[PDB]
């Protein structure tokens, strides 16, 4: 995260860290939606632009952290991945549509003050807080900036990063681009003539873009950090995948067996 | 409206150095080179494992900035340096009908125009932040014991018990990851302990005291871990794991022989444990 | 809104920060969001 700040150790319990075992590398942020199932950006698994297709084994999440660097067995979880999913009409080879993916822990694990989940937009939170001008919450270990010195990512933060950034109005978001953008994903980011600034960056995908509903205090995801151009560039802004829209297809995958 | 500020400048970079002598392009193109592998070097430093801790943070961020503020002045370099290359691309195009060429975009686009003046001052600034940073170190380690690094034969002396401990796990895992009732919670310990472990082949370094404390409490745990989940109880002693005196491959007589031992210890085990382990489970 | 027999528990509890909600402490930049929601009144 780009413009981040030092999170405040148990800021976002559902924030999980999607960490490749051997070499050991920190692949995306992600997302704690109950005590089995973690919500991602569907391409932190594969990608083939990048030769990337990891797998259950090849990876291992790890809930409740702060430091990326030293484990901490006093509120560290680790947990291994039972089954992946990915969605289907994810379409990389042109634009990261649908860039969403459920991952189903292989033993369920124990909240404890620092492993709490999230919960998904609602139907009616959803139009009351998706409406450009509102502010939402990006969190992850990302690279701390964008650098010229490319071949080179070691450039995260020490410590979880947190930034809150406002809605995009789908003109300009649309507009800032060469990139086609679809319903089923939005941007988020500060307009140049504005005074802050900020962006989520690479190595943060998978992470929630979290909002709390003034009509409950409870936070929602409503996007996961997908895609962009650069990072925090001037004239660009971040995107994320549009949660709610695809709560259609969430529900239509966990609450698999039955029908 | 065409007014810009966000002046973020740190750079070590004298702002009058860029008018000076463009190098010649072909030894250009390794100049850069240098450069790109320095900011490598130097952000390794920072990775650096024997780092990872609460007492060096204001002493990297100090480093960290030092860096960045430096790359920003390149990008910046760049980021210009296109605005003016995208032009001379198209009063080319008003000359060639045969747009045979493609125009770069900004991630192909190279830096053109550098100075020597401007090389050297880079350089004489991450040369310089560094040997900055191990001064910052060198001195929080004179005032935190346990932090000031091993010798040759410490260092060996620590590694040692953690990766004795550390294969006195692997018997555990090996021992239970054939139960059926427990392979996962044996595999979690496994990966658990490569995770903390490091990789493989390069290992993190058990440099200062401190890192060989917490390396056993963390394997002690991880290990504990195991138990409190398959409920199963701790021995007060197993066999440490030698590559070479029970491969599960090659020596599969005293590797059987190292579970049977163990699945025994875990089987008479008493209680005892249960009121020392390292975690407060509940 | 999904049965815990297949989405798992936490359902009910989600989106509340044992350490910040359940204890009633804001965090360092919540106001923020909320000066997103309403610039005037
Ligand atoms: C998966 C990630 O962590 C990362 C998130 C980047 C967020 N960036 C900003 N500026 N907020 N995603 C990526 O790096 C994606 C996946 C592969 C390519 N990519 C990009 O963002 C490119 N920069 C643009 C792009 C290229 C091809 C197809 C879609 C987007
Ligand atoms: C890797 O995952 C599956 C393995 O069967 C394969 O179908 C898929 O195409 C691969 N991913 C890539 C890189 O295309
Ligand atoms: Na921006």
């Amino acid at each position: 995260i780009v413009e981040g700040q030092d999170a405040e150790v148990g800021l976002s319990p559902w924030q999980v860290m999607l960490f490749r075992k051997s070499p050991q590398e920190l692949l995306c942020g992600a997302s704690l939606i109950s005590d089995r199932w973690v919500l991602t950006a569907a391409h932190c698994l594969l990608y083939p632009p990048w030769d990337k297709n990891f797998t259950v084994d090849d990876l291992l999440v790890r809930i409740g952290k702060h430091s990326r660097t030293r484990y901490e067995r006093k509120v560290e979880k680790i947990s291994m991945l039972d089954k992946i999913y990915i969605h289907p009409r994810y379409n990389w080879k042109e634009n990261l549509d649908r860039d969403i993916a459920l991952l189903k822990l292989k033993r369920p694990i124990e909240l404890s003050d620092y492993i709490h989940p999230v919960c998904l937009p609602d139907k009616q939170t959803a139009a009351k807080l998706l409406h450009a001008g509102f502010k939402g919450r990006v969190t992850g270990w990302g690279n701390r900036r964008e650098t010229w010195t490319t071949s080179v990512a070691e450039v995260q933060p020490s410590v979880l990063q947190v930034v809150n950034l406002p809605l995009v109005e789908r003109p300009v978001c649309k507009a800032s681009t060469r990139i086609r953008i679809t319903d089923n994903m939005f941007c988020a980011g500060y307009k140049p003539g504005e005074g802050k600034r900020g962006d989520a960056c690479e190595g943060d995908s998978g992470g929630p873009f979290v909002m709390k509903s003034p009509y409950n205090n409870r936070w929602y995801q409503m996007g996961i950090v997908s895609w962009g151009e650069g990072c925090d560039r001037d004239g660009k802004y971040g995107f994320y995948t549009h949660v709610f829209r695809l709560k259609k297809w969430i529900q239509k995958v966990i609450d698999r067996l039955g029908s | 409206m065409i007014v810009t500020k966000d002046y973020s400048k740190e750079s070590r970079v004298n702002e009058n150095s860029k008018y000076g002598t463009l190098i010649s392009d072909w030894y250009l193109k390794g100049r850069l080179t240098s450069l790109e592998s320095q900011f490598i070097n130097a952000l390794d430093i920072l990775e650096t494992y024997h780092y990872g801790e609460k007492e060096y943070k204001d002493a990297k961020d100090k480093l960290m900035t030092r860096i960045l503020g430096e790359d920003q002045y390149l990008l910046e370099r760049k980021k210009v340096q296109y605005e003016e290359y995208k032009k001379l691309y198209q009063k080319y195009k008003e000359e060639n009908p045969t747009s045979k060429l493609k125009l770069k975009t900004f991630d192909q686009y190279t830096i053109e125009d550098l100075t020597m003046r401007e090389y050297n001052e880079l350089t004489e600034s991450l040369k310089s932040a560094v040997k900055d940073f191990e001064k910052d170190v060198e001195k929080i380690e004179n005032q935190h014991h346990d932090l000031k690094p091993f010798t040759d034969e410490m260092e060996e002396k620590a590694t040692s018990r953690v990766d004795d401990l550390a294969n006195k796990a692997y018997s555990v895992y090996f021992a239970f990851v054939r139960d059926t009732q427990h392979k996962t919670e044996a595999l979690e310990l496994k990966a658990k302990v490569d995770l903390v472990l490091g990789d493989e082949d390069k290992p993190h370094r058990i440099s200062n005291e401190r890192i060989e404390k917490e390396m056993i409490k963390d394997l002690e745990s991880i290990i504990e871990d195991f138990f409190i989940e398959t409920g199963l109880n701790k021995p007060g002693n197993i066999t440490s794991y030698d590559s070479s005196k029970h491969h599960y491959k090659n020596h599969s007589e005293g590797f059987e022989a190292l579970v049977k031992e163990t699945r025994e210890a875990v089987a008479n085990a008493d209680e005892s444990w249960k009121t020392k382990t390292v975690k407060k489970y509940g | 809104f999904f049965n815990e027999k297949t989405f798992g528990a936490g359902e009910a509890d989600c989106g509340l920060r044992p350490l910040f909600e359940k204890k009633q402490v804001q965090d360092q930049t919540e106001k923020e969001l909320f000066e997103s929601y309403i610039e005037g009144r």
